[PDB]
RNA sequence: UCUUAAGGUAGCCAAAUGCCUCGUCAUCUAAUUAGUGACGCGCAUGAAUGGAUUAACGAGAUUCCCACUGUCCCUAUCUAC
RNA sequence: UAUCUGGUUGAUCCUGCCAGUAGUCAUAUGCUUGUCUCAAAGAUUAAGCCAUGCAUGUCUAAGUAUAAGCAAUUUAUACAGUGAAACUGCGAAUGGCUCAUUAAAUCAGUUAUCGUUUAUUUGAUAGUUCCUUUACUACAUGGUAUAACUGUGGUAAUUCUAGAGCUAAUACAUGCUUAAAAUCUCGACCCUUUGGAAGAGAUGUAUUUAUUAGAUAAAAAAUCAAUGUCUUCGGACUCUUUGAUGAUUCAUAAUAACUUUUCGAAUCGCAUGGCCUUGUGCUGGCGAUGGUUCAUUCAAAUUUCUGCCCUAUCAACUUUCGAUGGUAGGAUAGUGGCCUACCAUGGUUUCAACGGGUAACGGGGAAUAAGGGUUCGAUUCCGGAGAGGGAGCCUGAGAAACGGCUACC
RNA sequence: GUCGGAUUUCCAACGGGGCCUUUCCUUCUGGCUAACCUUGAGCUUGGCGAACCAGGACUUUUACUUUGAAAAAAUUAGAGUGUUCAAAGCAGGCGUAUUGCUCGAAUAUAUUAGCAUGGAAUAAUAGAAUAGGAC
RNA sequence: ACCCACUCGGCACCUUACGAGAAAUCAAAGUCUUUGGGUUCUGGGGGGAGUAUGGUCGCAAGGCUGAAACUUAAAGGAAUU
RNA sequence: CGCCCGUCGCUAGUACCGAUUGAAUGGCUUAGUGAGGCCUCAGGAUCUGCUUAGAGAAGGGGGCAACUCCAUCUCAGAGCGGAGAAUUUGGACAAACUUGGUCAUUUAGAGGAACUAAAAGUCGUAACAAGGUUUCCGUAGGUGAACCUGCGGAAGGAUCAUU
RNA sequence: GAUUGACCCUU
């Protein structure tokens, strides 16, 4: 995302009103937000230039609920990703347990910078698509 | 499904009313109220079942619309009334007033009081809001609002209100070193006098309640409900103080004074 | 008879869902309302529960704000320029929201003469003191001023004629206009 | 609609149907005793076991559990009420093993004729 | 055993080869000496006098179906010579 | 009740099955069948078809009664009715029944709505307004007519029904009485630069379009384009709070401030206490609900996380434009490819996707063990679904309702 | 010592709270003023924090394993209970008998899952190596 | 190059049982009711039947995968007299 | 003097194949039709209300006779809010159907081919002994039938053995 | 190493 106005709409955060009427440092407002439950805020999300309206930080979705991590598996969708959840399922008759997973999708926001095989953590929010109910709010490797 | 229920049949009411299963296929559902669904004592079991005084629903209904009873001051002209915890039940036939307080298993006892507690009942506050007109208020657990309170009250404590006002007659914070009255869980029924409370950032904060006898259990801060503070209690307490002592003590106080 | 529910859909890994249910009240849907210009007209819809939801259709004006001047007022449309959504939007001159349309901008023009005292395009003592106060502020950029001479500014329409009957909106100014020109005049 | 009531079985059949050994007792002991049917025997049997379950589980749980003390307490309290136990001894042998003998010669039929009020099991 | 050396094997069939014959059964039709599939003591099928099968091809013979229509019901009109 | 026995051989030890044995809130059937209690009972095949009879209608002291319905009281000619009916209300969306469909679908436990609606229920009362504006009108008060009451419409008919003499609305629009502080403004003047007396419109939310009070933890330096509290020009700026949660554009209000204007009581019952410049006037209580509306709840809808039987004689599946996410919009009560325009082959998959089957509704849950448990669960409780099958919708808080309507076999 | 709840020299043992053994219970700023440098002739005015709160930080990640809503309703045995005993439901019981009073209907969670909590054995890609490692 | 101690890795052999097994026999077929080092494949009475059918490979012969209906009280394993 | 195998013959049953563009049921459909309800520009009733000029009529009024006949009810022409029941402009939901593309699904079928059974059928004698050619495996060919033969293999052999 | 093929009834 090199341009913030490559599309037909004109990309901005509701109800952000910047006034021309001043010429001084930091002409254009920026609006961000404590995602909460511990989560830093990047400094890339409180500088940055993207709008991306399903931010945890600069949108206007609310982390709440489950609190989900794991390895990202694609990453070849835009500002959204699916993670890999392997966990174990136990089974009492064989009394042992089977590898299991499951793909979830989660959005990611342009504040985040990830490539395959990071782990990062995610945040339940409200139904962003389909399939999507996630944010990530943090990278945990390199 | 495609509208709220209005029958209730019978092992599908709350196990707290003590019902019988058997000679009855549905049990008194109680209305849209102050209190929950669940949380509730109607005034049909409570006056058929706890008192006796009318021993089936037509007589039931035949002493609430002869107009005998009044629920927190007022009389509450309904067979089925939600009548739930901490609220007075005044008669003026036989001047008997009840306190609907948990016993020491959980179960709505008879708590007899007399006018001078009936007049208050204590509950806490569900949330402080700025409703309109800019009048700041709190929503409590009876479903009462009150308007204008005080800057200090917040979350968790509770509000002692004479009931036939809108004055604040008293309240009690929330803090380390507070008693309470536990309502919800295993623990419906005991006394507290807190310690401490876990935080736990993201919901369902919990505190650790020791009783009298240095037994300590953990309880949610929903569950919680604080009722005065140390020592001596803001109401009366019904037989056995709600301590739960165990089942072998149970026989040996029954064997003792039988 | 639109619905509203995922069953219909397939499944996330592409499965055909099996019939579950038949359409349900709670997930309807409804007719799009494709609002026009003139001859307001305003169909109201009773939905869950009353809420009353006004459909427009054909409506004629709508209340715009200047946000930097901190003004609103009613005006009527001149037609609309440029849609995210569809061109064919665009040429059906439809409205919607987030929707570019032209306002004659003659209470706005109005108000700047009575308020500031400035001439557009080509007395009391105490008010002229009050004038030559709040002046030396008119000087916001030549887009403007280019516009109110034209006598059509650019807006876009900030509310959802299909939800409220209104066609409420604000002027544009700054980098939605430094954006929106260089689009039209992008050819 | 209506709650459902509830109703267990009271007996239960030998799972060898034809054992000599077994058939002559459960004669004798129903001859002695006074019995109409082997069904009598099933249920003191089928409560004999139910007891002996009982007092093994209890025993499943470690010394000075608070649930075994009361369960044993409260067993060994209906065993003495219904008076097969000693008034004196603890020991808990005859827990472990009482006899259908031991529960039919505290059943009423011959209590009787302990007693002396019939002279005869029949008559009783 | 006899004529005359051997007795028709594998296959195939009322077959372009079966008289009896419009064979018998099934199917196709409202109705079928037609068609196809079976059955074979087959007048008189049959193995380079080649047997059986076979994709593709065929101005080859045959049956049915869809489309199409003056073949027909049942004819009418027009043009050129 | 941690148990075995008979059958291959002339006989013998064995894997190995057959048979026996004992249970089944599993069913059927045969013979028999005297007492005490609760008793399942057209589930299995046909969620096949149904004659009939019934199963949702219902009012108080408190909406309308002037019914050729009824018996009528009296030291009041100062207002006691009951009531077969029919209009406005409310319910009929609860019950009850059946498993047909449905195998990440229902469902179970746990989450979330900071992503939404919610009739009744509870606590709570709504003074800011004549939007042609010191009068274009009734506030000891309104305007409109189908419902009742009397002949007629079709044959074998049905819960079919029309134009007349009438009637109040709680059936439907417009309207009003509060001279209780105050901001934004239009404007006679001295001829600016501490300025000031005169007359009138907004101040509740339904659209959320602009800033905010919506902060939050320490010491020195002054000339501004646009002056506040201040008053001994050398007397200071400290008071700029109207908030809990982890998180917000969350929770009031002001300089902008719209509309076809649901509303801001043109409502019914019950014993008259007090004021008089003496009226069929003025002041004062106990009871019922539409309606700005704000909070568990009866609720519903979406919604995390994990878990479902058989099958690979199902290995690749998802498609011109939904199968993929993003941007904007519409529709919803609300998020969301639920759908529309452009942008990729994005998403699932041997950790079994997809497909097929189920004589599969799911769960709570019978029958055994301190652990082998294998089956079954149509069925008394909870969540689903359906009312012959599909589809569509009105009213309604709530329905894709089928004892509600609109269309075939 | 109370005609078997009576525990001092209790020297026969312990996860966990503290000390030495190279072996510490997270910054830096504060409010009660943080396990205390501070004798008022006999429950204290300032050195250091986590055993509540503030903000950047880590149980890099688990699996695992005791402690509380977790299978909303009857069961599992019951202090007790005569429906003719019993299956069963939760009843029931006692007066100076004209009065009247009252115990009680709780205890196991039916796999896996999500929560908070103590623990470190049992299995590590992770650190810092052609130093873009730590104060 | 042979001869002798003798390690190591192979093909195998030689007498009770430490043990195993139904036995024949086996230094593995042992360390398995005193039952768990890791892992793959296969079997669940005899037949029907390695058949039918569907795939798949093959020029074909056939190979791999692979049933049910039905029938059946034995069929089998060690040679004890 | 045991046992025993296969063809052939008799009887019944079972499943399999099978021409029949076989047929009947429910899912998605390239394409083409399409009922009903729902969203949308427009034609038609009626009672309501303000006003200055045109008729028939229940006391013609300031000199009671040429001039205003009194909102008192009646009649066409001037301006507007409550029914959008005959279509449809554009639509969407979407009931009801074909030649063709599947479900181990169900089911008919002339005929074909195999398997299974019981006390006494015919022909041979293939196996069990060195079963009289050791048996058996794979493969190929042949033959009334078991089976025979070639090639390679095994011992489960009739050899654990050569100096 | 020839020709010896066959033999209907029960634990």
């Amino acid at each position: 995302e090199l341009t913030v106005q490559s599309e037909r709409a004109f990309q901005k955060q509701p109800h952000i009103f910047n006034n021309p009427k001043v010429k001084t440092s930091k002409r254009t407002k920026r609006w961000y937000k404590n995602a909460g439950l511990g989560f830093k805020t990047p400094k890339t999300a409180i500088e940055g230039s993207y709008i991306d309206k399903k931010c945890p930080f600069t949108g206007l979705v609310s982390i709440r609920g489950k609190i989900l991590t794991g390895t990202v598996v694609s990453t070849k969708m835009h500002r959204t990703i699916v993670i890999r959840r392997a966990y174990l399922h136990y089974i009492p008759k064989y009394n042992r347990y089977e590898k299991r997973h499951k793909n979830v999708p989660v959005h990611v926001s342009p504040a985040f910078r990830v490539q395959v095989g990071d782990i990062v953590t995610v945040g339940q929010c409200r139904p962003i698509s389909k399939t999507v109910r996630f944010n990530v709010v943090k990278v945990s490797a390199a | 499904a495609r509208g709220p229920k209005k029958h209730l049949k019978r092992l599908a009411a709350p196990h707290h009313w003590l019902l019988d299963k058997l000679s009855g296929c549905y049990a008194p559902r109680p209305s849209a109220g102050p209190h929950k669904l669940r949380e509730s004592l109607p005034l049909i079991v409570f006056l058929r079942n706890r008192l006796k005084y009318a021993l089936n629903g037509r007589e039931v209904k035949a002493i609430l619309m002869q107009r005998h009873v009044k629920v927190d001051g007022k009389v509450r002209t309904d067979t089925t009334y939600p009548a739930g915890f901490m609220d007075v039940i005044t008669l003026d036939a036989t001047n008997e007033n009840f306190r609907l307080v948990y016993d020491v298993k959980g179960r709505f006892a008879v708590h007899r009081i007399t006018d001078e507690e009936a007049s208050y009942k204590l509950g806490k506050v569900k949330k402080v809001q700025l409703g309109k007109k800019g009048v700041p208020y709190v929503v409590t657990h009876d479903g009462r609002t009150i308007r204008y309170p005080d800057p200090n009250i917040k979350v968790n404590d509770t509000v002692k209100i004479d009931l036939a006002s809108g004055k604040i007659t008293d309240f009690i914070k929330f803090d380390a070193g507070k008693l309470v009255y536990v309502t919800g869980g295993r623990n419906l029924g005991r006394i507290g006098t807190i310690v401490h409370k876990e935080r736990h950032d993201g919901g369902f904060d919990l505190v650790h309640i020791k009783d009298s006898l240095d037994n300590t259990f953990v309880t949610r801060l929903n569950n919680v409900f604080v009722i005065g503070e140390q020592g001596k209690p803001y109401i009366s307490l019904p037989k056995g103080k709600g301590i739960k002592l165990s089942i072998a003590e149970e026989r040996d106080r029954r064997r003792a004074q039988q | 008879g639109i619905s509203r529910d995922s069953r219909h859909k397939r499944s996330a890994t592409g499965a055909k869902r099996a019939q579950f249910r038949k359409k349900r009240k709670f997930e309807l849907g409804r007719q799009p309302a494709n609002t026009k210009i003139g001859a307001k007209r305003i169909h109201s819809v009773r939905t869950r529960g009353g809420n009353k939801k006004y459909r427009a259709l054909r409506i004629e004006t709508g209340n715009f704000s200047w946000a930097s001047e901190g003004i609103s007022k009613k005006t009527r449309i001149a037609g609309v320029v440029y849609h995210p959504s569809n061109n064919e939007l665009v040429r059906t001159n439809t409205l919607t929201k987030a929707a570019i349309v032209q306002i004659d901008a003659t209470p706005f023009r109005q108000w700047f003469e009575a308020h500031y005292g400035q001439t557009l395009g080509k007395k009391s003592k105490n008010a002229e003191r009050k004038w030559a106060a709040r002046a030396a502020s008119a000087k916001i950029e030549s887009s403007v001023e280019s516009q109110f001479s034209a006598g059509r500014l650019y807006a876009c329409i900030s509310s959802r004629p299909g939800q409220s009957g209104r066609c409420d909106g604000y002027i544009l100014e700054g980098e939605e206009l430094a954006f929106y020109l260089r689009r039209l005049t992008a050819k | 609609p209506r709650a459902p009531r509830t109703y267990s079985k009271t007996y239960s059949t030998p799972k060898r149907p034809y054992e000599s050994s077994r058939l002559d007792a459960e004669l004798k002991l129903a001859g002695e005793f006074g019995l109409k049917n082997k069904k009598e025997i099933y249920r003191i049997s089928f409560q004999l076991s139910k007891i002996r379950r009982a007092a093994r589980d209890l025993l499943t749980r470690d010394e000075k559990d608070p649930k075994r003390l009361f369960e044993g307490n409260a067993l060994i309290r209906r065993l003495v009420r219904v008076g097969v136990l000693s008034e004196d001894k603890k020991k808990l042998d005859y827990v472990l093993a009482l006899k259908v003998e031991d529960f039919l010669e505290r059943r009423l039929q011959t209590q009787v004729y302990k007693l002396g009020l019939a002279k005869s099991v029949h008559h009783a």
